[PDB]
């Protein structure tokens, strides 16, 4: 009944365009930049990226991990604060109320989440800059209204092979069952907390249920986005396939399927983390529920 | 610095015509060029970004074309509102540079200026300076030559002139030339004339006055 | 409402310093890059400097490199320009401009300007603030045209810009041509405001020349009698 990893916490900025994760590469835009270096492979006019793209994105990623590493002192502050609210035995050692200690969790949690953003603010402009350098680089293609779609649909074929490698329904019925068994106990404690006069364990259960909710909606959020990614590129394969498009439409294309794939890789990374986090939180509530029903004397 | 030349420096067309302005660059700027519009007493207004993309809210009559060094802004059929100055600007290389800008103006019938000359006031000469003012009133086109003669001696180097914006009611410009000489130099000579030349005049008219007369 | 409001303009001697502000409202200030564009009187647009959304990078034109500095406070939705060691050629109207950013599948922007402010005037000259002296450019029966007579009002030697000249406190507006000022060799400004009137009206109707110079706090009313 102790949480050793709090990587499930995340925050997006006021743009709602940048979602910061504790897992590498912290920005889904990094995966999109990796996919563009595979786009410049097939085009002879912009093969210079393979040298200029790697030197640019690698420093953005290295600064992204540097930014999140600064908040480690604040990361451990709430990692040790939820270990007190989760464990009644560890809570019975300190000498402060549950509400007074719960406000320390909330205040220091926002400090940790807010730190992840403030340290990455100057990186938010660096992503916009590389996006521009990617768009302007595509202007060097020796086409105007005759740009070739061959490489555009080659990546579509490869992406749907990579997307079937993940079992979507395995994640879908997992969270549906865990959410059904989550609200079960939420609507349950509220109906039995008055029969058993025990405030130490039930307060710890409601808190571990509060974080269980947050982790769940983070799972359903990333689950939809990888579902939306898979459905959209599938329709691109089942849709019209012209041989020639304007140079601006091709830039729309690479940015479309490039972002579609980065959301898939970013979601699949956090979905597996949230899975291991949900089961760990559920193991805590299950055993502190057994202590509530195991001592009827 | 990547300079942007915009010749023709000015266009004189009428509503319904087609204005096709140019902007040429020293170095090549690919297709990273923008077009702005500025009216007197107002801020510039973004018209087109990256050669051919129209900004939001601006009418469809504004078109964009060009690549490399030679670029073109096209207004299909001009409207009374479209008459202003148009600047081009590049974002390719640092040291962001603008073009010289070219003003489009309303073309009307040639109108001759009403010319007037004012002797310096007696209160001004009571201090040390002397200003003779020549006013060219409501003429078109703007191109006008204002020659200052003092005792039929061609003057140069002591004149200053200022011109108005094209009027919103009659589409006419107006000039005010101010020849400011010394008080000692003013009392030395007697006859002061303002010789103007305009396309609306058969021959250069002259307005003159004799000192103290 | 979406707007940019500049502030802090004024007048200083060569080598002095001023700080211009710009308060944005109506949009999320942090997501946009910001710029400064200046326009000399009667001249064209010149880009001064630029700053990114979160002050990650800043850039300057060569003429102000080492003399100016740009800073932004996204908490106060404010853009700043610190102008140190000013020169004569720095006299211009400075504009606050917003960088054109696009919100599609990703955020991207151009180094163009989609939003502008009204701008403020910055004048750098060793000349001191001086009130305008106004002289009547009186009409005469010899200089009259067919049926029109021209009378004016020369606003001579003032500093700095601008002046406002009206006739009969606003009752006379038609036929009026207030001309742009010229910067004399003396460093002082000077202009003339004329009006074309019927020649028959000279002996009966009065013409009052109202000038207002706010920097020097002077207001002059010169009656121009023939």
């Amino acid at each position: 009944n102790t949480t050793d990893n709090i990587d499930y916490f995340d925050i997006s900025d006021e743009s709602n365009y940048y979602l910061i994760s504790q897992l590498r590469p912290h920005f889904s835009n990094i995966y999109f930049f990796d996919e563009f270096k595979r786009y410049a492979s097939y085009h002879t006019e912009i093969k210079r990226y393979e040298d200029i793209h790697k030197t640019k994105v690698n420093s953005l990623l290295n600064e992204a991990s540097r930014a999140i590493g600064i908040c480690n002192r604040a990361k451990n502050t709430v990692k040790g604060l939820i270990n007190i609210l989760e464990n009644p035995q560890k809570f019975k050692t300190q000498r402060e109320s549950y509400d007074v200690k719960l406000r320390q969790y909330e205040e220091k949690k926002e400090a940790f989440r807010g730190c992840l953003l403030n340290k990455n603010r100057k990186n938010l402009d660096q992503i916009k800059k590389i996006n521009n350098e990617i768009r302007d680089l595509l202007e060097k293609l020796k086409c105007s209204q005759d740009c070739q779609t061959n490489v555009y649909f080659d990546m579509i074929k490869i992406y749907l092979v990579d997307f079937k490698k993940m079992p979507y329904e395995n994640y879908d019925t997992f969270i549906k069952q865990y959410k059904n068994s989550y609200l079960s106990g939420v609507d349950m404690i509220r109906k039995i907390e008055k029969q058993i006069d025990n405030p130490v364990t039930i307060n710890a259960i409601k808190f571990t249920q509060k974080e269980m909710g947050y982790i769940i909606d983070r799972f359903e959020y990333h689950l939809q986005k990888v579902k939306h990614s898979i459905d959209q590129v599938t329709a691109l394969s089942d849709g019209v396939k012209p041989k020639q498009v304007t140079k601006n439409r091709l830039k729309e294309y690479y940015f479309n399927i490039g972002n579609y794939y980065s959301i898939f890789k970013f979601g699949k990374d956090s979905l597996n983390m949230l899975n291991k986090a949900l089961i760990h939180k559920e193991k805590i509530v299950h055993n502190l529920l057994g202590e509530l029903f195991g001592h009827l004397e | 610095e990547i300079v942007l030349t915009q010749s023709p420096a000015t266009l004189s067309l009428s509503p319904g015509d087609r204005a096709t302005l140019s902007c040429r660059a020293s170095q090549s700027v690919t297709t990273f060029l923008a077009w702005y519009q500025q009216k007197p007493g107002q801020a510039p207004r973004l018209l087109i970004y990256d050669v051919s993309n129209r900004a939001t809210g601006i009418p469809a009559r504004f078109s964009g074309s060009g690549s490399g060094t030679d670029f073109t802004l096209t207004i299909s059929s001009l409207e009374p509102e479209d008459f202003a100055v148009y600047y081009c600007q590049q974002r390719s290389n640092w040291g962001l540079t603008f073009g010289g800008g070219t003003k489009v103006e309303i073309k009307r019938t040639v109108a001759a200026p009403s010319v007037f000359i004012f002797p310096p006031s007696d209160e001004q000469l009571k201090s040390g300076t002397a200003s003779v003012v020549c006013l060219l009133n409501n003429f078109y086109p703007r191109e006008a030559k204002v020659q200052w003669k003092v005792d039929n001696a061609l003057q140069s180097g002591n004149s200053q002139e200022s011109v108005t914006e094209q009027d919103s009611k009659d589409s006419t410009y107006s000039l005010s030339s101010t020849l400011t000489l010394s008080k000692a130099d003013y009392e030395k000579h007697k006859v002061y004339a303002c010789e103007v030349t305009h396309q609306g005049l058969s021959s250069p008219v002259t307005k003159s006055f004799n000192r103290g007369e | 409402e979406v707007q940019l409001v500049e502030s802090g303009g004024g007048l200083v001697k060569p080598g002095g310093s001023l700080r211009l502000s710009c308060e944005a409202s109506g949009f999320l200030f942090s997501s946009y890059s910001m710029n400064w564009v200046r326009q000399a009187p009667g001249k064209g647009l010149e880009w001064v400097s630029s700053i990114t959304g979160y002050s990650s990078e800043v850039f300057y034109t060569d003429s102000v490199k080492g003399r100016f500095t740009v800073s932004r406070d996204n908490s106060k939705n404010s853009l700043y320009l610190q102008m140190d060691s000013l020169r004569a050629e720095d006299t211009a109207v400075y504009y606050c401009a917003r960088a054109l950013t696009i919100f599609g599948v990703v955020i991207t922007d151009y180094w163009f300007f989609d939003l502008w402010g009204r701008g403020t005037l910055v004048t750098v000259s060793s000349a001191s603030t001086k009130g305008p002296s106004v002289f009547p450019l009186a009409p005469s029966s010899k200089s009259t045209s067919g049926g029109t007579a021209a009378l004016g009002c020369l606003v001579k030697d003032y500093f700095p810009e601008p002046v406002t000249v009206s006739w009969n406190s606003g009752a006379l507006t038609s036929g009026v041509h207030t001309f742009p000022a010229v910067l004399q060799s003396s460093g002082l400004y000077s202009l003339s405001s004329v009006v074309t009137v019927p020649s028959s009206s000279l002996g009966t109707q009065t013409y009052i020349c109202n000038v207002n110079h706010k920097p020097s706090n002077t207001k002059v009313d010169k009656k121009v009698e023939p």
